[PDB]
């Protein structure tokens, strides 16, 4: 629900049954993506704080 | 007649001896005057679901997702209609052939059913929150108003309107019926156009997947109890249009001899 | 107080069936025995000539402790109604009138099997209505050890022992015995018997409804064919 | 005729002489009036538990566990309906194709069988510690009372079908066989219902592993003799039902020719 392939209201998911409605699904999958590779980003931030605060 | 004209479920403010009764347990809640506090147990603090506030809170609360999502579509339709005026306005300096006009047609529609489709799922968003909103009332003497009655079905009507254009067909029967309970909603024949149809999707999927005859018979025989039902509401009875109906549905249906 | 008029209108219970009861407590209608000291239960709860009213609260000794499958000792305490004259002739419990109270019973019963402490409390309030002030028609009897035997009234040189009167006991400033056994046992016990009548009899008086339910709701399922 | 409508035992409240029996005993008890006395002997102490009081206590005490095992198997019973009703009156707007409402039936009887599981668990903890009081009583008088065999039945009756519902059929048996040994329960065809599916299962155990022969014909016969006075007792005899049990027992069984 949160990477938006999912409605948090109504509780359907994208589908690929039709030409149309795959055309759609590569945008989307791609800010699916752009939302995890965000989170990595700050989970590997705070990691490298957290390495060089156990250093000092 | 409007139910919804003063925009609220039922109004709210007279015995003196009741009068007196609230005037001790007022006084009482002074002493205990504490914002802060908490209830570990939610039991007594769940009641006030049933205040007259609480109803009038939620009423409001699902009517203003209605304006919000009825607006989606009077917007969309709006926006439709200026983008086809602008679209025959522009000048087309290169184009010279038949089948060019025909693809440059062909390219409207395919953005105005591009953009209705995502008015339709907007405005059918807004539609569910309205209706979750009045799911949680739990007063039935608040439940028999005009006020609520005239929401109830409204919502309804706007909700299956917009899943319909979404082709969730099967989604459609089970708000259909609950639509056809509330005052005399039955005498519409609108409402009964379109269980002809959910019903027709539902007899060809279980043929198509070749799944049981019980099913089949059941949904068969929902169509053609409505299908004569909306023609019997709007062309009327002894009709010819209502003769033609009785033809196909004894054609369609199973009769022993 | 106008405590003892909220009892009068239990009378509807003769005529109404009991199915559900409260969590270790018992219930019947009856007729009064030989002196009328107690009730006597009916082959028939139904039948009109019943006048007593029997409610019976059973507990364990030490569950404050959770010992109560230790075995410790029985306790309960009961009230008993009596009532004058026969019932309405209808048989319908929802429409009818209070009557007025012959006597209010109160039983108290408490025995510890350890320390072999047995104490047996008894007030019966012969005139329930009439006058707020009727403490001399209070007969309080007051067993401990199984002394004295029942039904010895109260001798001068040894008070509250037997059967006696309230009248008796003093009510002075220095030592308010009176005011003591009213204002936090007697009216609080009167209390906790009046609730549980009315409960009991909203329990059952609701369960009519739902088999009423039962029959329309089961007449809706031949609409789904 | 209601021997738990008192919902005690025996009664507890005449001679003369017996009275004055009694008063001089009071008299020694005030002399030798000691409440921290304990026993280093027992056996005098324990002569308590042949007395109406003990047993009078021990039979409130199975009552008040029977009550609350009945009432959490009766509990139950209301939450399941509760929670199918609950179900059918919530809108599956996700919800379109038939395999997703068998989907969804699935998981609301998965549900409904994973708590009717933990009920009759917590029913039978209760119903376990009122047959350990009602064995405990001493005292063979006591026990012939109708009060006594009321409860006696009530409490074997509700412990042995939530046991068989937790598939624990061979503990079921030694039950049942005292419960038909009380007053006229003989005549019950469901108490020879169950210990016919009962032995049936202690069979097939010998047939699967291999056992003794001797095993298998003794279960095989306990279980022949109580599933024919099942069907007697509901159809009777010269019945189409009972002469058709006559051939099944009679082919399976042993005959010598």
């Amino acid at each position: 629900a949160a990477l938006g392939l999912r409605n948090p209201t109504v509780l359907t998911f994208i589908s690929l049954s039709t030409a149309g409605k795959a055309n759609s699904v590569i945008g989307l999958c791609d800010d699916a993506l752009r939302v995890i590779s965000k989170q990595r980003a700050d989970l590997g931030a705070y990691y490298n704080r957290m390495e060089h605060a156990a250093k000092g | 007649v409007d139910e919804l004209l003063k925009g609220e479920l039922v109004p709210e403010n007279l015995t003196e001896d009741q009068k007196k009764k609230k005037k001790e347990i007022m006084e009482q809640e002074s002493l205990w005057k504490n914002p802060d506090f908490k209830g570990y147990n939610k039991t007594f603090q769940e009641l006030h679901q049933l205040s007259k506030t609480f109803a009038n809170n939620q009423f409001r609360l699902a009517l203003s997702n209605y304006q919000s999502g009825v607006n989606t579509i009077m917007k969309n339709r709006d926006w439709v209609e200026q983008y086809r005026k602008e679209e025959a306005e522009k000048k087309r300096l290169d184009e010279k052939w038949y089948w060019q006009k025909v693809d440059r047609k062909a390219r409207e529609e395919r953005v105005v059913y591009r953009e209705k489709m995502k008015a339709k799922q907007d405005a059918l968003n807004y539609f569910s929150k309205a209706i979750n909103h009045l799911d949680e009332i739990k007063n039935p003497d608040l439940r028999e108003r005009p006020e609520f009655k005239r929401l109830l079905s409204d919502v309804y009507r706007s909700w299956i309107m917009a899943e319909y254009d979404l082709q969730n067909l099967p989604q459609t029967i089970p708000i259909l019926e609950l639509y056809i309970e509330i005052d005399d909603n039955e005498k519409e024949y609108p409402a009964h156009k379109y269980l002809a149809s959910a019903y027709s999707f539902e007899e060809n999927m279980i043929k198509k997947t070749k799944g049981p005859d019980d099913m089949l018979f059941k949904y068969r025989y929902k169509k053609n109890v409505h299908l004569l039902r909306a023609t019997e509401l709007k062309y009327g009875k002894d009709s010819p249009e209502y003769k033609h109906i009785v033809n196909v549905i004894n054609r369609d249906e199973v009769i022993s001899v | 107080s106008e405590v003892n008029k909220r009892l009068r209108l239990h009378t509807v219970l003769f005529k109404m069936k009991v199915r559900t009861l409260p969590h270790k407590t018992v219930l019947y209608k009856g007729k009064p025995s030989a002196d009328g000291e107690r009730c006597e239960a009916a082959d028939k709860q139904e039948a009109q000539d019943n006048t007593c009213l029997h409610l019976e609260v059973f507990d364990f000794v030490g569950s404050e402790d959770g010992k109560s499958s230790k075995n410790l000792g029985a306790k309960f305490k009961k009230m008993e109604l009596f009532f004058e004259g026969s019932n309405n002739a209808d048989p319908d419990p929802r429409k009818e009138q209070p009557r007025n109270l012959t006597k209010i019973r109160t039983y108290i019963y408490q025995n510890n099997f350890l320390l072999e402490d047995k104490v047996i409390s008894v007030i019966a309030d012969v005139a329930p209505n009439g006058e707020p002030a009727h403490n001399d028609k209070i007969e309080l009897f007051y067993q401990h050890d199984d002394y004295p035997v029942w039904g010895t009234p109260e001798t001068p040189s040894e008070k509250g022992v037997g059967k006696y009167i309230l009248s008796n006991v003093e009510n002075t400033k220095s030592n308010p015995i009176r005011n003591n056994f009213k204002k936090q046992f007697y009216f609080k016990n009167l209390d906790y018997f009046d609730k549980l009548f009315t409960k009991i009899f909203d329990y059952n008086d609701r369960d009519s409804n739902k088999h009423y339910k039962k029959n329309v709701e089961a007449l809706k399922g031949s609409l789904k064919y």
